[PDB]
């Protein structure tokens, strides 16, 4: 609610059909997993862990890569989006 | 078919099309292959971009870029904000011979690097935008030989591929360099906001007029005790306000980067300048900044392929220049590769030359002097956390007068920095931090 | 003199019944005339054996109707209603011509008004009359319905304007008044048929979502896809199609075909049904052009009810099934 | 082999022209322009019939000089040429004026390739929805105008007659249109390729075909403000909707379903639902 109404300043081409942000294994977020930093240190919200498991918002991804490099257990499969896809930064 | 290139740039950052620059002048088929709309389109800076690194590019840069909308707000003042709970301590400097001798503009990158992809493509480079590389075509030697792509017919061969795609080494880690991924302390991420500020707010919150810009580098405890170097630069007819802080005081405090962003905005000061100009806020943007450096760099070299930019962690991120750094490593890689097409030789034995002429410039010579710099400020955790809002209460009480005798004023300034830290603590921080600086 | 301002109105009737919008433009057309000087409302009707809503449109508000007569006007074909609808344009010279968005009203008036050679707004909704020129100011949605841009035709004649339906308000229809029924019997001759209408495929065949009159839509409160047969179930009731948000489509509980908003599709119904959604901003974004909106969801603090018209805070399969029911009763002590 | 023309509009992106209130304006700035999304289905159809039948396509757009840069990616599609219509002598034009200009413009690209079989266009641009270039650019030529396509079934390229399925409001409906036609695409005929690098390459270095108002040889003020019936006189944004109240609540369980129908007939648009005349008229 707060952050997606700064992401709605921002220019995307969603690539719905392709997650560029898929998680490797979500037993790891239940159990292994005690803080959740892909929670807590995501600039644009896109990580929500319910009890249905973990809802990743993809399609607000500013494509920073924070999420891959503060898991500590390296299950985010983290692509940057395809060409033309993604955030389109206007005056970046 | 085959795409037939000579070079191939992956990127088209300031690395990106500082090394298709010189390939293209010297005639060479380079090909830049960018996964943006345009060149810019995923490009996060606040934008302090310095003009000599271009001026080696283009010695024509500065007549190129006044008619164009790429530079913005030529930098004559430069302020370091310490910011208090209620007062700010401003060390600026501004001088008068950058109006006519730029020494750096602001930039938005999205209207800079698209104008820098206009000169590469006048140059003779074709920049293919809206086309990521997935992984590098190898011949059966198993070396790179050209790039593939997302699209569906997309193989591109060139003799040599230039690895300038940023932080995120994710196709580093495809050449075989880069052995792990990134960790959480040689990254910091960055959140800047782009403020629609109407270009005479402007001149008057930063005291300048007329296409001269200013830079607030903000330090205080808006950053949770983290260190954390927000700015605040001034656009044309905008205002550029963001912070980085780094990604393992970000992960052990848990407080969500755009709240660092929203403690700089609210402070008592930044809401006093930008009154109600705060919350037009015209762009939201993250990105990392690589902050490791020396220790944590990758081979920046190998059989026919070159990394240039953040992608090889070229960052001097406390006196900012990570655009000084990639602009020159994208011209030290180009002239590497121009000695590796006369001789015809792309393998580790002529292209080990670019990991000499990057220690023999600034580059790595700006990495070994704060190369012990954020282990310094991370073992400390008071540069940002007593030492802003300390000075905000002891100039405070220098310039209040009440009455009290100036004897009782030098001593209360006395009984204010020996109460939050010994004088043990001040006197060896100067000193610890010495270490850092080198 | 005063009979060359002659404001039309077409009527737009399938097979013997007239659409709505037919009678709101001829009611609205009679507050144009009100503002206009010297003017009379006429009515404009192709096809043979419509003599029961051509009386239909005098008690509805239109003074004159220009019954025009051919056996093949009762079907539509944008090729053979152009060639009858610039004769009677350039016989009566009228002022104002008046046809409904309709999917052929907007594909008829493009026709229409490059062979006159004059000016048309599509969609408009803000129909009114200035008094220096007595010209019509058309208001009409640009940008999808993030401009309403106000258009004047100066001298052009006639100042079309396909006009939204919906936004004009009806008429009763009265026995009292009457007005003279031109009937011309247009004659084609050899007529080189192009369009050639083979079939007429239901609407329900595929996802409208554009073209639906009622939206009733979920995502995230419709927990599982057991929820969204609840929705389809007041769907089919009102006669319209059902929508999703993203975090119902990404959840996988329907097609991304059934989603709504900025990258989704902007629906433009009279009612909306925001069935448990909270209302970010990038799906209010593509409901926003509605009339009615709806939101049943169980947090009393978002921002769906900033947006919303009709707002229940309650669980969504104890009140959209228990909607539905009551509605269903309802329907059927008026059907018989 | 078919002559096609695809006529594609330069439209800002208005997913992201959204509105702001506090200045009351469209914040369109720095927002990039795009082709128009029904004119992508256009393209991709266009793309479809070059390689099953081996049409040469042709793209042309009446726009501004930045307009070359959505002709460059009509060509990553695959298609043959594209076509600029760039002057001044063409702004400020609307629909007459637009179809005028692509009427001389499409006739200069007959005077190169042959007839032209087959006009696609989309069913609208987003800046200006009216959608009337389409319908507009049929009667010119006298071509049968098949509007709101979704489906193509069989396009007799022998024949020289094709079937479409055309949306009406009644329903869809197929029809065998007769070549010379012009269509006039959906989103929901197709889903735009991916192109691929030889021919996105090939759209990077093409330079599309100017032609200025001399070039086409028309009346010089038949194009732009001048050859422009209606005028434009004030754009001004929408209203802030109006604010709600809850009808029910978290208490009632179903009590607030009759609630709903309570406060459903105190408004005037439900009489436009027709579903809804058994509970409205009785
Ligand atoms: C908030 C912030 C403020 C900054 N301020 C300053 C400052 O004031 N001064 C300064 O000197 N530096 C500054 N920097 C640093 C500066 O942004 C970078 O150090 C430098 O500009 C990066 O250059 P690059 O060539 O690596 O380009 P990058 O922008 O890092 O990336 C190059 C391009 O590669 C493309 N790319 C990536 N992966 C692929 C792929 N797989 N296929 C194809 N293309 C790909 C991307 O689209 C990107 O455009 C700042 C950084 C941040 C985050
Ligand atoms: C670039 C971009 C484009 C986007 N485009 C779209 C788009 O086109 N369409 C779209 O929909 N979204 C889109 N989004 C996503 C949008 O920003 C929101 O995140 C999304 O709409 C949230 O969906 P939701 O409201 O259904 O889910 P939530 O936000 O989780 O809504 C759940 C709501 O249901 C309520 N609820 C819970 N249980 C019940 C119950 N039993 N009964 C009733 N109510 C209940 C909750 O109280 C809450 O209000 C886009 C985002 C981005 C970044
Ligand atoms: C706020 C505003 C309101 C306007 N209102 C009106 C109005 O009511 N009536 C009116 O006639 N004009 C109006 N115009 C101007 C009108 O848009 C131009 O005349 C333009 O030529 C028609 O574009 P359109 O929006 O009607 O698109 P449409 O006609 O709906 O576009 C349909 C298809 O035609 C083709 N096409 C459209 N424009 C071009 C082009 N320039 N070159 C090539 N192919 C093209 C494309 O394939 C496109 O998908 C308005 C403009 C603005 C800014
Ligand atoms: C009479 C005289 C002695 C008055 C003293 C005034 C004094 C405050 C400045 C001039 C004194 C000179 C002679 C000191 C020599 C060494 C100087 C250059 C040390 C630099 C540290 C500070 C004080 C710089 C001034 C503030 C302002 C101009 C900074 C610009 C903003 C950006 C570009 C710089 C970021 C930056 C910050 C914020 C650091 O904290 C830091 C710490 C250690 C090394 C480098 C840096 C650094 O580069
Ligand atoms: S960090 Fe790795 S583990 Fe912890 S939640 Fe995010 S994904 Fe699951
Ligand atoms: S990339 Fe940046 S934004 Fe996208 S998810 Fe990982 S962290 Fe959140």
């Amino acid at each position: 609610m707060r952050i997606e109404d700064k992401l709605y300043l921002n220019r995307y081409r969603t690539d719905e059909e392709n997650p560029h942000l898929k998680i490797k294994d979500e037993s790891i977020c239940a159990e292994k997993c005690s803080d959740r930093p892909c929670v807590s240190c995501c600039p644009a919200d896109v990580y929500e862990w319910t009890e249905s498991g973990m809802e990743v918002k993809f399609e607000g991804c500013l494509e920073c890569g924070t999420c891959r490099i503060v898991c500590p257990f390296g299950n985010i499969e983290w692509n940057y989006p395809r060409g033309n896809y993604g955030v389109l930064y206007k005056f970046g | 078919m085959k795409i037939e290139f000579d070079v191939v740039v992956v990127g088209a950052g300031p690395s990106g099309l500082s090394c298709a620059y010189v390939l293209a002048k010297n005639g060479l088929k380079v090909a830049v292959v960018e996964k943006g709309e345009y060149p810019g389109s995923k490009n996060v800076m606040g934008g302090v971009l310095y003009v000599h690194p271009l001026k080696e590019i283009m010695p024509d840069f500065l007549e190129k870029a006044a008619n164009s909308k790429a530079l913005e707000r030529n930098v004559i003042e430069q302020n370091l904000w310490l910011l208090g709970n209620e007062g700010v301590i401003k060390i600026g400097h501004r001088n008068v011979e950058w109006k006519e001798n730029p020494n750096a503009f602001t930039v938005l990158r999205a209207n800079f690097d698209r104008w820098f992809a206009q000169e590469v493509e006048k140059a003779g480079a074709l920049i293919i935008p809206k086309t990521k590389v997935e992984d590098f075509l190898r011949n059966e030697k198993g070396e790179i030989a050209g790039v593939v792509t997302s699209r569906p017919k997309g193989e591109i061969h060139s003799k040599a591929v230039v690895i300038a795609e940023g932080v995120n080494p994710i196709l580093t880690m495809k050449a075989g360099l880069r052995k792990e991924d990134l960790k959480p302390h040689m990254v910091a991420v960055a959140v800047k906001e782009v403020i629609s500020v109407p270009e005479d707010v402007v001149n008057r919150v930063f005291g300048v007029e007329g296409n001269d810009g200013a830079t607030i580098e903000l330090l205080g405890s808006w950053s949770e005790g983290m260190f954390g170097m927000g700015f605040l630069y001034a656009n044309r007819s905008s205002v550029s306000l963001g912070c980085g802080v780094l990604l393992e005081d970000l992960r052990k405090k848990k407080i969500k980067p755009y709240q660092l962003l929203e403690n700089l905005k609210n402070h008592p000061v930044i809401s006093d300048m930008l009154g109600e100009y705060r919350n037009n806020t015209m762009e939201y943007l993250a990105h990392l900044i690589p902050e490791g450096g020396y220790y944590a760099m990758p081979k920046v070299y190998g059989d026919r392929v070159l990394v240039c930019g953040d992608a090889a962690m070229l960052v001097n991120s406390i006196h900012r220049e990570g655009s000084n750094h990639a602009i020159t490593s994208g011209r030290l890689a180009a002239e590497t590769l121009l000695e590796a097409f006369e001789k015809g030789d792309f393998s580790e034995k002529i292209l080990k030359n670019y990991y000499l002429r990057l220690k023999e410039s600034f580059i790595l010579k700006d990495l070994e002097k704060y190369k012990d710099l954020m282990p310094t400020m991370e073992k400390n955790h008071q540069f940002v956390e007593i030492y802003p809002d300390l000075a905000n209460d002891a100039l405070k009480r220098f310039l209040q007068v009440d009455g009290t005798p100036k004897w009782d004023v030098q001593k209360q300034i006395a009984d204010m920095v020996l109460s939050r830290r010994s004088l043990i603590g001040i006197s060896l921080d100067l000193l610890r931090f010495w270490r850092a600086v080198r | 003199m005063s009979e060359k301002k002659i404001i039309f109105v077409l009527i737009e009737h399938h097979g013997g019944k007239a659409h709505p919008v037919s009678w709101e433009l001829i009611g609205k057309a009679r507050d144009l005339a009100s503002k206009l000087e010297n003017s009379e409302v006429w009515g404009v009707l192709l096809g043979e054996g419509l003599e029961s809503v051509a009386k239909e449109a005098i008690q509805r508000g239109a003074d004159k109707v220009l019954y025009v007569k051919n056996r093949e006007f009762n079907t539509y074909v944008n090729y053979l209603y152009k060639k009858a609808l610039v004769d009677m344009v350039r016989k009566y010279r009228p002022e104002i011509f008046l046809i409904g968005a309709t999917l052929e009203g907007r594909e008829l008036a493009g026709m229409v008004a490059t062979e006159l050679e004059t000016g048309l707004t599509a969609d408009c909704t803000g129909l009114d009359i200035i008094p220096d020129k007595k010209l019509l100011a058309m208001t009409r949605p640009t940008f999808g319905g993030n401009l309403m841009a106000t258009i004047m035709c100066p001298d052009h004649r006639p100042q079309m304007a396909t006009v939204r339906p919906g936004v004009m308000k009806e008429l009763p229809p009265d026995p009292e008044r009457t007005g003279e029924i031109i009937e011309e019997e247009y004659d084609l001759g050899t007529f080189d048929k192009l369009i050639e209408i083979l079939e007429t495929i239901p609407l329900q065949t595929q996802v409208n979502l554009e073209y639906a009159p009622v939206v009733v839509a979920g995502g995230k409160g419709v927990g599982g896809p057991e929820g969204f047969k609840k929705l389809k179930e007041l769907a089919d009731l009102l006669g319209g199609e059902v929508g999703a948000s993203r975090a119902a489509v990404k959840a996988g509980w329907i097609s991304p075909e059934h989603q709504v908003g900025q990258t989704g599709k902007t629906v433009r119904p009279v009612l909306y049904f925001a069935c448990g959604i909270s209302g970010a901003i990038q799906h209010v974004v593509g409901i926003k052009e509605s009339e009615i909106i709806v939101a049943i969801n169980i947090d009393e603090k978002a921002p769906i009810f900033d947006i919303a018209d009709i707002g229940i805070v309650g669980d969504l399969h104890k009140v959209v099934p228990a909607l539905t029911a009551k509605l269903r009763e309802l329907l059927n002590k008026s059907g018989v | 082999h078919a002559n096609v023309v695809v006529c594609i509009k330069q439209v800002p992106d208005t997913t992201n022209v959204r509105i702001d209130r506090k200045t009351n304006n469209l914040v369109r700035e720095g927002v990039p322009s795009i082709i128009n999304p029904d004119d992508e289905r256009a393209l991709e159809l266009a793309s479809q019939l070059k390689e099953k039948f081996g049409a040469t396509v042709y793209v042309i757009t009446m726009g501004p000089p930045q307009a070359k840069e959505a002709l460059k990616d009509a060509i990553a599609f695959g298609l043959d040429e594209a076509v600029h219509l760039s002057d001044r002598t063409f702004a400020g034009a609307d629909t007459l004026a637009t179809t005028y200009t692509l009427y001389w413009g499409i006739k200069k690209i007959e005077e190169r390739i042959g007839k032209i079989d087959l006009i696609l266009t989309g069913k609208q641009a987003v800046d200006g929805d009216t959608g009337q270039v389409g319908p507009g650019l049929a009667t010119r030529f006298g071509y049968a105008l098949g509007a709101y396509v979704v489906r193509i079934e069989e396009i007799d390229p022998e024949k020289k007659e094709m079937v479409i399925v055309r949306r009406l409001d009644q329903g869809f409906e197929k029809i065998r249109l007769k070549l010379p036609a012009v269509l006039t695409i959906t989103d929901e005929l197709n889903k735009p390729r991916y192109a691929d690098l030889p021919n996105l390459i090939r759209a990077i270095r093409y330079e599309p075909i100017v032609w200025t108002h001399k070039d086409l040889g028309l009346d010089p003020k038949k194009c732009g403000f001048f050859g422009s019936p209606t005028r434009v006189v004030s754009t001004n944004i929408p209203p802030a909707r109006k604010g709600g109240d809850i009808i029910s609540k978290n208490e009632d369980p179903e009590v607030a379903a009759e609630k709903l129908i309570e406060a459903l007939k105190k408004f005037e648009a439900v009489r436009l639902v027709e579903a809804l005349k058994p509970v409205l008229e009785g």
